């Protein structure tokens, strides 16, 4: 069996740095993607292949992976970070594309 | 009769079980007698018999 | 069988066969 | 412009089928695999299925293997999943997402056999709920 676990929620403070992590047995050695999901809109690509960003995506948006663990990272909290963050972990070659359990960002 | 492409010819066709990797467009058989075609548009695997 | 060719069957089933040589076996035992 | 749009939703008693339809525009539809990923409320998104870019090849999550059936119209620009036995459970807002890397490009023959892992393209959604 496989699934991905995340925490809860984070709190940070508007340009306080902003770890956000997924963790799972063979995360690592797949690539995993993040993507962020205003409430009621669709979920938005925001990391792709563990440290890529897609064009047009705020450079302060930053990722990585390693081992049993990935971390989406955010340089500096804004007020438009109030959303919910999911990753997923991705290999075609598998049919693996399952996401996590998500966590909720809070710009206190 | 049938005509993918250009491969103009006559026969049943049926949905088929092979798979074709992305770069094969029509299959032959033991003989060389073509036997599978690759539909241009839905790009599904049809077996000519 | 694209190429005009039929392969056509034996008149005589190769159940049909057996049993003339089990008639045969059974009459020389 | 890149757009993905759904329809097909409504309320299912549970035991029935209904068939969802995802329209693409705005790119090459026969280039790109397709994926079906549902939200139920107040849940984490959970993957449905996904489909190659000819559809040869299908694979399913343990939730729907068996009861689902993803499959595409590369002609229409469509994508379609045939739902089957509908449970209580599947009530959720289905969304079908392209993904970043193309397979195959059919215009040129380029197949690179090395892709990107992102989905970047994601539609508006359609709602499914099962109950009585
Ligand atoms: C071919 O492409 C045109 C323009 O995108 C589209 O209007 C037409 O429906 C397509 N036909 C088929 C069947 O692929």
């Amino acid at each position: 069996s496989y699934e991905l676990t995340q925490p809860p929620s984070v709190s940070v403070s508007p340009g306080q740095t902003a770890s956000i992590t997924c963790s799972g047995d063979k995360l690592g050695d797949k690539y995993a993607c993040w993507y962020q999901q205003k409430p009621g809109q669709s979920p938005v690509l925001v990391i792709y292949q563990d440290n890529k960003r897609p064009s047009g995506i705020p450079e302060r948006f930053s990722g990585s992976n390693s081992g049993n663990t990935a971390t989406l990272t955010i340089s500096g909290t804004q007020a438009m970070d109030e959303a919910d963050y999911y990753c997923q972990g991705w290999d075609r070659s598998t049919g693996y594309y399952v996401f996590g359990t998500g966590t909720k960002v809070t710009v206190l | 009769n049938f005509n993918f492409n250009g491969l103009t010819g006559t026969g049943v066709l049926t949905e088929s079980n092979k798979k074709f990797l992305p770069f094969q467009q029509f299959g032959r058989d033991i003989a060389d007698t073509t036997d599978a075609v690759r539909d241009p548009q839905t790009l599904e695997i049809l077996d000519i018999t | 069988k694209f190429n005009g060719l039929t392969v056509l069957p034996p008149l005589l089933t190769d159940e049909m066969i057996a049993q003339y040589t089990s008639a045969l076996l059974a009459g020389t035992i | 412009q890149v757009q993905l749009v759904e329809s097909g939703g409504g309320v299912v008693q549970p035991g029935r089928s209904l068939r969802l339809s995802c329209a693409a525009s705005g790119f090459t539809f026969s280039n790109y695999g397709m994926h079906w990923v549902r939200q139920a409320p107040g849940k984490g998104l959970e993957w449905v299925a996904i489909i190659s870019f000819d559809g040869s090849n299908r694979y399913y999550a343990d939730s729907v293997k068996g009861r689902f059936t993803i499959s595409r119209d590369n002609s229409k620009n469509t994508l379609y999943l045939q739902m089957d036995s509908l449970r209580a459970e599947d009530t959720a807002v289905y969304y079908c997402a392209k993904d970043l890397s193309f397979y195959y490009d059919i215009s040129t023959g380029y197949y690179p056999q090395s892709y990107n892992s992102g989905t970047d393209v994601w539609g508006q959604g359609t709602t499914v709920t099962v109950s009585s």
